[PDB]
């Protein structure tokens, strides 16, 4: 499903 | 990025950020790592940000073309995915190397230990969704071999609800789920994971109490997909 | 591209959009224009959306940039800006180099004519809106003079609701509002294009209404922006 | 104000 959406610090 | 100062490539990764450039960001980070001193945590979460875009595209894009590519089965669909899969690698072969020479072995502290296991596991999944045969076996191996010393470490050094500690639990319950073939003990992380955070959280100030109630959100997100 | 064949370049390039990577789409629309031969109406546009995305980027880039820089007045976020100025500058040069070798000079059809013509305005208006001084004046009315080209053809050889001639107008408006210091001529040149659609739009069929009734309708949201 | 938005065939 979903992972660490991390894409912004 | 030899010939520029590491102050200014950390300065423009953050401006690149602002301005959605994250090949930009990326090759600036790539840069202060190579200049060979320790990242600070805020410079990690840059480095890990600025992969995560660029490899995110890419992984989207694989997608794409290998679903259309599922559906026709000439042979420029297949060309093209191929395409898209080899640059995909590389990025991930850079990030890995990154890692490898030196920031995992310089890296002391529990919080950026850690923190590059996590990634080190997540860029060999990433590798594992788009390999095949028996490649895939070892590429599955380490990323999972990166994720489990990154969970021994985070269990021993780490409260429950510490984000990165939460956030390696997700990823690897997603590892377990997507690629290893293990969905039980995917829930059975992600379970235990919300549960042990869930009873720290009367430990935490106001800002950290959102911060890990923001990741054990996502973990309830897939434990509600998976059950 | 030189090696791949020209169908290949186009059917990527139509794989490129599904899978949003619009460096790879410019990059096979390149290739095909480079073949010599004409391009059709579908090709025309997968050449247009293809340069639009990559530029679109660029710009809202150099326009996150832009605004920091004049905030802060290190000469870093100068820098940078000036390295996405003169990577949209390249793109630019790119685009205006197909529609003059040869993409316009084989053009006899008013609508592949215009449709190159517009592009040409466009481009030159993307590269009028980083240009100071006097290199801006010569880059404007290149622009001008393109576009002014393009409404004389349309205006002759079109019905006032042909898509290409509607866009035309609405992106000369836009030219005269935020390039030329025209407001009065951007908003004359959107009402009459406005009206005169209208007017015409009893002799479409279903399927061309929609497509002009939304371009009326871009014309209808600047006149109410600037009035 | 606002251009042919142009990016999608
Ligand atoms: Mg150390
Ligand atoms: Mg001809």
């Amino acid at each position: 499903a979903g992972s660490i959406p991390g894409r912004r610090s | 990025m030899g010939s520029m100062e590491r102050a200014s490539l950390i300065q423009k990764a953050k401006l690149a950020e602002q301005a959605e450039r994250y090949e930009d960001m990326a090759a600036f980070m790539k840069g202060a790592v190579e200049k060979g001193e320790e990242l600070s945590c805020e410079e990690r979460n840059l480095l890990s940000v600025a992969y995560k875009n660029v490899v995110g595209g890419q992984r989207a894009a694989w997608r794409v073309l290998s679903s259309i590519e599922q559906k026709s089965n000439g042979p420029e669909v297949r060309e093209y995915r191929e395409k898209v899969e080899t640059e995909l690698q590389g990025v991930c072969d850079t990030v890995l190397g990154l890692l490898d020479s030196h920031l995992i072995k310089e890296a002391g502290d529990a919080e950026s230990r850690v923190f590059y296991l996590k990634m080190k596991g997540d860029y060999y999944r990433y590798l594992a969704e788009v390999a095949t045969g028996d490649d895939k076996k070892r590429i599955i191996d380490s990323a999972r071999s990166a994720y489990q010393e990154a969970m021994d470490i985070s269990k021993k050094e780490m409260p429950p609800t510490n984000p990165i500690r939460l956030g390696l639990a997700l990823n690897f319950s997603v590892f377990h789920y997507e690629i290893a073939n293990s969905p039980e003990e995917a829930i059975s992380l992600a379970k235990t994971t919300f549960d042990e955070a869930m009873a720290d959280l009367h430990t935490l100030s106001e800002d950290s109490y959102k911060d890990s109630t923001l990741i054990m959100q996502l973990l309830r997100d897939n434990l509600t997909l998976w059950t």
